[PDB]
RNA sequence: UCUUUUAUCGAGAGGU
DNA sequence: CACTCTACCGATAAGCAGACGTACCTCTCGACCCTGTGCTAGACACGG
DNA sequence: CCGTGTCTAGCACAGGGAAATGTGTCTGCTTATCGGTAGAGTG
């Protein structure tokens, strides 16, 4: 997997059709995913674990 | 009576929760997984 | 890949992505069937054709 | 437990040695025998245990031909047959042996 | 001593010269012997055990139990300490090798002085008994119904005996007659081992109080209560056809299942021993005392007809004063009773075989001690609390694994209680925090998700009672002047104070303050 | 906390019934909003 | 002749009763003890006989005149099912209940299958039988190690 | 020139 | 030409039984019983 | 008195086969009661 591939991106449980979106890949070190914070509204997500 | 027993086997070969008569147990005392149950349910075939 | 994510990928409309997710990337299989009776009871042999 | 081949009664084997058969011993004399004799006239192998409480009015007893005998446990089927020498001796006594082995 | 002896018997007719010999085989059981835990090596040697090696080698930690036996022979023509199994031992209780010693040796024995004990050890593991919970028994509760039902008010009671602290029977009384619906406003009860809702006048007169002044004398406590008296009329108009005792006795005897053909002669005796035993067993089971039960039923019907006409609120089912916790005592007892019955009956059967060949049963070989050991070790080992062959339909999740992680998530585990109401039916009445939970349980600490409000954690200054006998209290009472029951008369005792003791109603007094 | 523990699963099952009820209604090439076999639900989608 | 002993309407009835499997002989025994113990008393057990056929697992048959006597015979018997399951036998079915018996096979030179031991399941030829008539000498393909791992 | 194994049923404790 | 007296289909409840409990993910702890038959070992008796 | 053989008892392994009685809402479908006639045997 390399830079600029389009991957599907999902959180459970998905409700409205905005909880499954395709992002562009960007390789980074360490062990966690990364999100721009502006996409925390359709996912109903927060970084508290 | 034995023929009725054969009817009972053919019955519990496709249904275990036959309302009306006790569940045919395993050797170790647990209810047998009749075919009717591999399918229905959240964890069967058509959901799982 | 729960039923709800299936509902979402129906909401987007990507039918090819679904046909993929539920075939190649899981469990594909092939069956030789007849055309008169219509059952999966065909006795087949390939290297003898 | 053994079953008398002549009358079909079921008793502990030692009884056949101690007291003889209570129905038959007037002719069989098992009381005064050796174990080989007792074992030739009584069988360790039998089937169909019958409690006969009222010999003389039981139809079951009449069918099994134990209606003239004493109340007790009897066997429907007794395996083996009396030795020919004992059958011959019983016949000398006016007793007719009808085998109970089927 | 719940079942003191065993008795066989042998009548006669044993291939002899008409000589009876009535032979009974009786076995008696006196004295217990408990020894400290001991390891029996595979080599054959035995030596003392301490919990450290009990944990290391994946072992159990139990004590042998010795029980004495004795036999006797009845006739009429016309041995010693038997090892009955092992019992797991709780750490730091008197019967342990750690209640003494003190520090320096506790350090030599590889044990921390900050561990507080309270957990079992099975198969090299640490088990804990979740304080279980049940409802209180031997009181009187009056609940109501919803409205698409022909029943408006119900009085209920579970009856349980004291030596043993175990439940027996369930008895009810139902008030029909919906508010101006259902035609008759009659009262019908329910008994153990019956089929139909038997009326109430029939059980009064069935106990031996055939007139009406005695009945309306027992039920109501005033001669001005013409409202309750106004509701009573259909009960006597319903119980008119029966006028004496025997026809009501057999009126009940015919319904009580039994066989089918125990006519008047034997069936009356059937209904009689039914109305001595099952009905209200926590009161007594000896004859010549049915007056007592009649007084009690009078109080019960009185309370029902005080709740129906709306003079006192319906009972709340969650008032914390009406609940009892079952800790490590009232649990281990029941299982051991069951297993002990099983052992007794196996000894019975082996005795039957070894006596048919006319021999002596050695007692040393007539006991298979693996019953109690395997039963206890199984029930504490898995958690399905009950037996093995009855896997389902038996309670699960009572013995859990200790939660060794931090030092708070352990004290917060040896103090936990669990209510088995379920997970279905949603409802927000057994899950809320009741007003009577002030200082008896914690308000904040509780899990989340499915079991919010169910799992509880006791407060920091709480305590569980043990169980004292009541006869001393009875003496201290009958000193000062508790008037017995039979001298009672409600027109004579319209201002008395009614003294209850453990629920059963034993006497009345007059001036309560000095008492 | 109790009410929060109660209602969410209720709403989830309700949504499963809704979605399993409405999942074959398409917009064919001329404005009709037919189901799986032609029962014109709406003659013109959204009325406009 | 046996044909003169057939049952008639004047003979007692026979009821069958369901009992715990393997406990049929015990129940027959227990009935006899009860009968003999009550003979001549004011409450005799009014049964004539009782029996149990091996071919008929889980049943005892009891001969009497009244059904109540059947209930009396079984009262308190721990091997009997409490459900009111007794059934009536027809007179025309009586003698068949008491049929004493032709497998009795086995001939030298024939094949049999062994049922026990290391040769369990193996085919063997019958070579000969003991004089008394109990054990048979069998010719068997051996399963040997020639002492290879013996100590 | 590859390849290369994770039982089963059930129970409980948890995280969003 | 009033009369009942019964064979109809309504419309009742009426009782009944069963069918049904969010989504995904992590972790730890357990296993058939009883009876009968055969083989081996120990003890007792008999013979040398 | 000692040794050998036979018999009995106990233990282990393998094969075959079950039971003493002891949570709550809804809808539809399968059974009794009710009427109601709606006729015909009747005076
Ligand atoms: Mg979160
Ligand atoms: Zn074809
Ligand atoms: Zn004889």
């Amino acid at each position: 997997l390399m830079d600029d591939d389009p991957v599907l991106f999902n959180r459970q449980p998905s409700l409205h059709k905005m909880s499954m979106m395709a992002h562009r890949v960007k390789v980074m070190p360490y062990s966690t995913f990364r999100l721009n914070l502006s996409v925390t509204s359709p996912y109903n997500a927060d970084f508290d674990g | 009576e034995v023929e009725q027993l054969l009817q009972f086997h053919v019955a519990t070969y496709m249904d275990n929760d036959i309302a009306g008569q006790p569940q045919a147990l395993q050797k170790s005392g647990r209810p047998v997984k009749a075919i009717r149950a591999r399918l229905k349910g959240k964890e069967g075939r058509l959901r799982g | 890949f729960g039923e709800m994510e299936r509902d979402c990928m129906i909401a987007h409309g990507a039918a090819g992505f679904l046909k993929e997710r539920l075939m190649e990337a899981s469990d594909a299989f092939r069956v030789h069937v007849c055309g008169i009776c219509g059952l999966m009871s065909v006795i087949a042999n390939l290297k003898k054709n | 437990e053994r079953a008398c081949m002549l009358c079909g009664i079921v008793l502990p084997g030692r009884v056949f040695m101690q007291n003889g058969c209570p129905n038959c011993d007037s002719v069989l004399n098992l009381r005064d025998s050796d174990q080989a004799t007792v074992n030739e006239c009584t069988s360790s192998s039998f089937e169909g245990l019958v409690a006969v409480g009222d010999n003389e009015h039981s139809w079951v007893a009449k069918w099994l031909r134990v209606d003239r005998f004493q109340p007790g446990l009897y066997a429907v089927r007794v395996d083996g047959r009396l030795p020919s020498d004992i059958v011959a001796a019983l016949e000398q006594y006016g007793v007719y042996y009808r085998p109970r082995d089927g | 001593w719940e079942e003191p002896r065993l008795i066989l018997d042998q009548p006669a007719q044993h291939t002899n010269e008409k000589d009876n010999i009535n032979k009974r085989y009786e076995i008696r059981f006196g004295k217990i012997y408990l020894s400290r835990p001991t390891m029996t090596e595979a080599d054959g040697t035995t030596h003392a055990m301490f919990p450290q090696e009990a944990r290391l080698r994946n072992l159990t930690y139990s004590s042998p139990v010795y029980l004495d036996m004795e036999k006797s022979m009845f006739t009429s023509i016309d041995g010693n300490k038997v090892h009955i199994g092992k019992v797991p031992i709780m750490l730091r209780s008197k019967f342990c090798s750690l209640r003494t010693l003190d520090e320096v040796d506790l350090y030599k024995m590889k044990e921390c002085p900050y561990d507080m004990g309270g957990y079992f050890v099975i198969n090299g593991s640490e088990k804990v008994l979740i304080a279980q919970e049940r409802s209180a028994a031997n009181i009187v509760q009056v609940f109501k119904k919803a409205a698409p039902s022909p029943i408006s008010h119900v009085a209920e009671i579970r009856s349980a005996l004291e030596k043993g602290s175990r439940l027996i029977s369930t008895m009810q009384i139902k008030l029909y007659g919906r508010e101006d619906k259902g035609t008759g406003r009659t009262i019908k009860a329910t008994l153990p081992y019956v089929k139909q809702d038997i009326p109430i006048v029939i059980v009064f007169r069935a106990l031996g109080v055939v007139p009406d002044g005695e009945i309306l004398q027992h039920i109501c406590y005033d001669e001005n209560d013409w409202q309750m008296l106004e509701m009573l009329k259909p009960c006597i108009e319903e119980g008119f056809v029966i006028q004496d005792k025997e026809v009501a006795l057999d009126f009940i005897g015919r319904r009580g299942s039994a066989a089918l053909g125990i006519r008047r002669e034997k069936r009356i005796q059937y209904a009689k021993d039914i109305l001595q035993k099952e009905l209200l067993p926590h009161i007594t089971q000896e004859e010549g005392f049915e007056t007592r039960k009649t007084f009690f039923l009078g109080y019960m019907v009185n309370r029902l007809l005080l709740c129906a006409l709306e003079r006192k609120d319906q009972d709340d089912r969650d008032h914390f004063g009406k609940k009892r916790l079952d800790l490590a005592g009232p649990l281990l007892a029941n299982l051991f009773r069951i297993l002990f019955r099983k052992l007794t009956r196996e000894i019975y059967r082996y005795m039957q075989r070894c006596i048919e060949t006319d021999r002596d049963f050695n007692l040393n070989l007539a006991v298979k001690s693996t019953t109690i050991t395997s039963g206890l070790k199984y029930s504490l080992a898995t958690g399905n609390w009950g037996e093995q062959k009855k896997a389902m339909s038996s309670r699960a999740g009572v013995s859990q694994v200790l939660n060794r992680y931090t030092y708070s998530s352990t004290l917060s585990h040896l103090r936990r209680t669990n209510t088995p109401i379920g997970r279905d039916g949603k409802l927000a009445k057994p899950r809320q925090l009741h007003n009577t939970h002030w200082g008896l349980v914690c308000p904040a600490e509780t899990p989340e998700g499915q079991a919010c409000g169910l799992v509880k954690n006791l407060s920091l200054l709480s305590g569980i009672s043990i169980g004292s006998p009541s006869e001393p209290i009875i003496n201290f009472l009958e000193e000062w002047g508790m008037e017995p029951l039979e001298d009672y008369d409600p027109a004579q005792h319209t201002k008395s104070t009614r003294i209850f003791v453990n629920g059963v109603w034993t006497g009345i007094h007059r001036d309560p303050s000095m008492l | 906390l109790i009410d929060t523990a109660v209602k969410t699963a209720e709403t989830g099952y309700i949504q499963r019934r809704l979605v399993k009820a409405l999942e074959d209604i398409m917009v064919h090439y001329d404005g009709t909003t037919r189901n799986s076999l032609g029962d014109i639900i709406q003659f013109l989608y959204g009325e406009d | 002749p046996q044909r003169l002993l057939i049952p008639t309407v004047d003979d007692p009835g026979i009821w069958g009763v369901k009992v715990r499997l393997g406990k049929e002989k015990d129940v027959v025994r227990q009935i006899l003890k009860k009968k003999l113990a009550r003979e001549g008393t004011k409450n005799p057990l009014e049964i004539y006989s009782a029996f149990q056929r091996d071919s008929f697992k889980g049943h005892v048959y009891i001969e009497a005149r009244k059904a109540e006597a059947i209930n009396d015979a079984l009262k308190g018997n721990v091997n009997v099912f409490s459900n009111n399951s007794k059934f009536l036998v027809g007179i025309v079915e009586y003698k068949d209940l008491l049929r004493p018996v032709s497998d009795v096979k086995l001939t030298r030179g024939s094949y049999v299958r062994v049922k026990n031991g290391k040769f369990k399941g193996d085919l063997a030829q019958v070579d000969e039988v003991l004089e008394n008539g109990l054990e048979a000498r069998l010719k068997l393909v051996p399963r040997l190690d020639y002492g290879k791992d013996l100590s």
